[PDB]
């Protein structure tokens, strides 16, 4: 018949290949598909939904595992005290590991885009105060005081009727994409740091609680993209199931 | 899609259509 | 303008003066089964006014050390009202739901709730609801921090005192039985614990109200 | 449409009262809407990054292990040269965690079977893979009369040949597969015994997989078969939060209650990295 | 035409005398004509279920076992390395019950031969399958002169190669094959001996199948050959009731008279499930 | 042509091969309450298929010395089916009725029945019916010979074996309560006594079947 | 049908035509 030749790529089973195979059921018609609400057409559609961030990931015991979702705030001596810090690296293990964005990003090697962190105040109605949230780009170490942190991009948050403010972390980088950061050589892709400072005080009249809590929600902007699919770093089994 | 048989479910995956509706889950407010 | 609200359906009415708008689940209002989706051959019954109205279920107390509660739908209403009677007299059932959660306190209290709806809530190891044992993992091995991906709202005691969610029919079949399948479960978890100083009122009840919308039944038989 | 990421428009400083993009009310339940060009001073950037790798087909059309069959010479599992395996996907963690992100899926499949000796050596031997739909006669021995495969599909292949593969349609009576089923499959009273059927969805039991070595007497080599699965023409609905703790049983969300662990890593203090 | 199932039209209650869809007279011999929309209150349903899987081609174009040949080293059946097998389909129950639903069929065929050792191992060996039409010289040994296959079709193949397959036309002198023949094939007196030819239809005897191992001396391995058959371009006529009892002999409807069994299962009382 | 008959409504069907046509009470088919007749302000519920179907009540035996039986409407159905459940969950009620009486015997039996409907049957001195004590005066001081002025039919064992009556809503109010007022009563009296010779089957049961038509309910409250 | 030889009986089964005559066996009444 027709003379052919075989190239040195035959008989190999490649997992990611797209190929044609012989069907097992000739002339088969599946069940019709009715309309079911809530269809996903892209993993990026649900990469922009805010989820609770675990900034206060100090405790570990079983009975206090719920305390990791908020961090406390109270009255001080008005000297610009520090509240909490963390690293703004979605793929690196840390506070971001508790969000849907953090879990999904583990399936993709490289990402690019702007993030967004929202803080909500859950105190009494008569408690007022202001806070400063600062984002230090790469190169600068952790700020030692407020007057050093105010140099980078920052936003001043005022308590009031509107109880939520959003700090947008703009995409500032040297490369078009960033790989996942880790300790050692791969610190080249570190995004920076986030700090929260007392602005004036936490003022409260008589007969009202002295301690309040803040809840932080994180998500991604409209230019967030990921590529180069890989497998996750965590396996949820310890043998046969 | 490339197909060599009489059944449509034996073809390749092909290229989908790039459409997004982020407002379905992020902004469901009336 | 989205601070006062009135919701009326059937012969019941709900008013609130501190609202947080209305969340429509997955951006789709409830509707009836179209002629192309149907599979039954018998004409269904639509009682309309007699089963689409607000029902009040039970009251649960909020304490400084509470864990959380969850309910199941439509298991709660099978012994309540004409909706209950029709559910046991018919085999196929479909409907939507409008859910309203009420919890109010003074200006000197503080705390926050997480109201969410999770379809097909399989629980690992009635109308009065149950109390969670391991709220961190939702009693099913999934973290609670990602619950916001589901239709949800918050009850912040300094901002509002109510939450409203509208959920259409969610299932892979046009009709299903109401006595063997629970489409979704409602969750109410205190994320920020309640706090007040001695002398204030220490009872902060939580009450649940809900109303079926666009109900349908088919397959008449004896009551089971 | 969304073929690429969004651009960034030039912005300047603004000092005016009444419009406040920054302040929000997350109690409503909707994500933010403030953008980069509304809280800092930005420039013009023309984004051309493709978003074609995050589609459902691009994320699920990759092969993964779902099955394992042993045909030993001396042992207690299958010492007669035949095996029966019920079709389940929940047997392995990597694929299960991926597929459990959603609630309803509708897809075709492409199955690939790789066979070799336990040491990895390849020997000349013949087999027969038989697909047994629910309600069909299941074989009980190596020379069972049901092996005539008069109607059921079957495949004959040798070890020395490249691994065999077939294409599989969507065979569910429902409109889609569901990995979670909050209910019971029978109208019974559910006293205690029915609780072992909690979550057992009949719409997911697709059949049985049967394998044997074609011959009358016992073979001469121990054999192992590995089943790999790939998805195509995938649709998904109603995403749910991802898994946190370890798996214990197939088709069960059970977890070890005494050993509960946080989602991520931990540090010593909140004011120190 | 009937590409899909019928729909259902909206119906309402009817209270009128003279027209009675429900009452019938089954003594006439025709099936019912009352529909759903004429005895209960129905709605509008748009049926779109395909009926393409129940066609004759969709039901018969599946392979099945019909033959078995043994070529042992030591034994009494075929110790000379050659075998003769008359072409018959009635040798196995699964295919026979399927094909016996009708009386006359007209179809082509696709035959596939699978060969291996009795233990399932594959060894390098050469064979020759020869089709012997009725009236042709049948071989009697391994080195028979008739193996020159000057006119008869023949196939040379090795065990290590994929199984060989051929396409087969419709070779009957009649207009169709018939699995039942109420009569005798000769004008004789039918005293007793002819009764062994009761039902023997000459229009179904299509020939002989011959197999040998190409060589002068005896081979070194025992071999087994399996013949699989698949139908295409199928036409059928005059359906008949399906089989009930076990089979006893090829091309004979004989059954065990002492052990007669009901068609289905049995219960204790008629008023209790 | 008026000898075979089939009546279907909802999900039940009735067939008979020896009929005596159909009597429409007072020449008016049942209908709904017009907008000018209504007095309520709340929208009523019309379950339609779930309450308009044939129900079988009970069986009574016909003896050679029987007196007669009578039933009350709609008192019989208040504990049966979805019609019963809706009756106790609502205050106002209206509906029509289609009534079918069955009694069959062989060709060697003889006897006659008087089936009639008498609105507002006040009795002088449940679902199983009662037995008359003084059938000549209808237990209310009126002669039975003038009963034919009401909608009625006959069951002659030599001619037919069934009787059909269709009765609309009869009352002076557009709506009324179903637990305190009985619109009409059905009467079945043997005028010509049953007779047969020894050896024939001596059991001649009588069974009653009926079906509400165009029902309506209003005034929802708790079940009473 | 797909064919590679000179004989029509060596081709594939192909797709038939969906026609039914249920009245032949169910309603043979004159
Ligand atoms: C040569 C024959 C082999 C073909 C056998 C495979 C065909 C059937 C595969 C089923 C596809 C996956 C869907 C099955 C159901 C669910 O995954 C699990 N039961 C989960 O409960
Ligand atoms: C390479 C040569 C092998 C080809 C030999 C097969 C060709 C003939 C097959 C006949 C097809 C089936 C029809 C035969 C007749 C009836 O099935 C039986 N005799 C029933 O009595």
């Amino acid at each position: 018949g027709f003379p052919t030749e075989l190239k040195p790529g035959t008989n190999q089973f490649l997992t990611t290949d797209d190929g044609v195979s012989a069907p097992i059921l000739p002339n088969f018609h599946p069940t019709p598909c009715i309309h079911i609400p809530g269809e996903v057409r892209n993993l990026l559609e649900l990469c922009q939904v805010e989820t609770i961030l675990e900034v206060n990931n100090v405790p570990t015991n079983a009975t206090s595992l719920m305390e990791r979702l908020r961090f406390p705030v109270s009255a001080q001596a008005g000297k610009g005290e520090l509240c909490a810090v963390f690293r703004a690296d979605p793929g690196r293990n840390g506070p971001w590991q508790s969000t849907l964005l953090g879990q999904l990003c583990g399936y993709y090697t490289q990402w690019s885009g702007s993030l967004e962190v929202t803080f909500m105040f859950t105190g009494s109605f008569m408690a007022t105060g202001k806070m400063l949230i600062a984002y230090t780009p790469p190169g600068g170490p952790l700020p030692k005081d407020r007057a050093t942190a105010m140099l980078g991009t920052h936003v001043i948050w005022d308590f009031g009727l509107q109880s939520s403010v959003t700090l947008v972390i703009p995409w500032i980088s040297n490369t078009h994409y960033r790989a996942h950061a880790r300790d050692g050589v791969f610190d080249y892709y570190t995004t920076g740091l986030v700090s929260i400072w007392y602005q004036t005080n936490y003022v409260v009249p008589i007969g009202a609680p002295n301690t309040a809590y803040i809840i932080a929600l994180a998500a991604a902007q409209k230019n967030f993209t990921m590529k180069l699919c890989k497998d996750a770093s965590d396996i949820l089994q310890t043998g046969t199931i | 899609t490339i197909n060599y048989y009489k059944d449509s479910y034996a073809a390749t995956a092909g290229k989908q259509s790039l459409k997004q509706d982020p407002d379905k889950f992020a902004n469901p407010v009336k | 303008s989205d601070r006062v609200a009135q919701l009326t359906i059937g012969n019941s009415t709900i008013t609130t003066q501190e609202a947080a708008n209305i969340i429509v689940g997955y951006g789709e209002w409830p509707s009836y089964c179209s002629d192309s989706d149907a599979t039954a051959v018998d004409k269904p019954t639509r009682p309309d006014v007699s089963v689409n109205r607000f029902y009040t279920l039970d009251t649960k107390l909020w304490e400084k050390s509470s864990k959380g509660w969850y309910w199941k739908f439509p298991d709660v209403l099978t012994e309540t009202g004409v909706f209950g009677q029709n559910a046991q007299f018919h085999y196929l059932y479909r409907s939507g739901f409008c859910i309203h959660v009420q919890c109010n306190a003074s200006k000197f209290h503080q705390g926050a709730l997480l109201v969410a709806v999770l379809p097909e809530y399989v629980i690992g190891t009635g109308a009065d609801g149950f109390e969670l044992q391991h709220p961190y993992v939702l009693d099913a091995g999934i973290p609670i921090s990602q619950l916001t991906v589901c239709p949800h709202q918050w009850i912040n005691l300094r901002t509002n005192n109510c939450a409203t969610i509208i959920v259409p029919y969610i299932n892979a079949l046009p009709f299903d039985s109401a006595l063997n399948h629970c489409n979704f479960g409602l969750l109410v978890v205190p994320i920020s614990p309640l706090d007040y100083d001695q002398g204030a009122t220490p009872v902060i009840p939580i009450t649940i109200t809900l109303a079926p919308m666009c109900s349908e039944f088919a397959g008449l038989r004896q009551a089971v | 449409p969304a073929p690429t990421g969004q651009d960034t428009q030039v912005s300047s400083h603004r000092l005016d009262t009444g419009k406040v993009p920054a302040l929000q009310a997350a109690e409503i339940g909707a994500s933010s809407n403030a953008s980069d060009e509304s809280m800092i001073e930005t420039r013009c950037v023309l984004n051309s990054h493709s978003t074609a790798e995050t589609t459902l087909d691009s994320f699920f059309s990759r092969a993964g292990l779902v099955g394992e069959i042993d045909l030993p010479l001396k042992g207690t599992t299958n010492p007669n040269g035949y095996a029966n395996w019920d079709i389940d996907i929940t047997g392995y963690a990597q694929m299960r965690r991926k597929v459990e992100l959603f609630t309803y899926m509708r897809f075709d499949a492409e199955f690939t079977f790789v066979a070799c000796t336990p040491t990895g050596e390849v020997v000349p031997q013949l087999l027969q893979y038989m697909f047994v739909p629910p309600g069909a006669p299941k074989p009980d021995s190596r020379e069972s009369l049901a092996w005539q495969t008069a109607t059921n599909p079957s495949v004959f292949v040798k070890l020395s040949d490249p691994p065999a593969q077939v294409s599989v349609p969507f065979m569910s009576p429902a409109s889609a597969y569901q990995w979670f089923y909050d209910g019971y499959p029978t109208f019974g009273e559910h006293k205690q015994e029915k609780d072992l059927e909690y979550g057992a969805c009949p719409n997911n039991m697709m059949g049985t997989f049967s394998v044997r070595t074609v011959g009358t007497s016992k073979s001469k080599y121990p054999l192992v078969v590995r089943i790999y699965m790939r998805m195509k023409h995938v649709r998904a609905w109603i995403p749910r939060p991802m898994r946190n703790q370890n798996y214990l049983f197939k088709a069960n969300p059970n977890y070890a209650g005494n050993s509960i662990k946080p989602t991520g890593t931990s540090r010593t203090a909140i004011t120190t990295l």
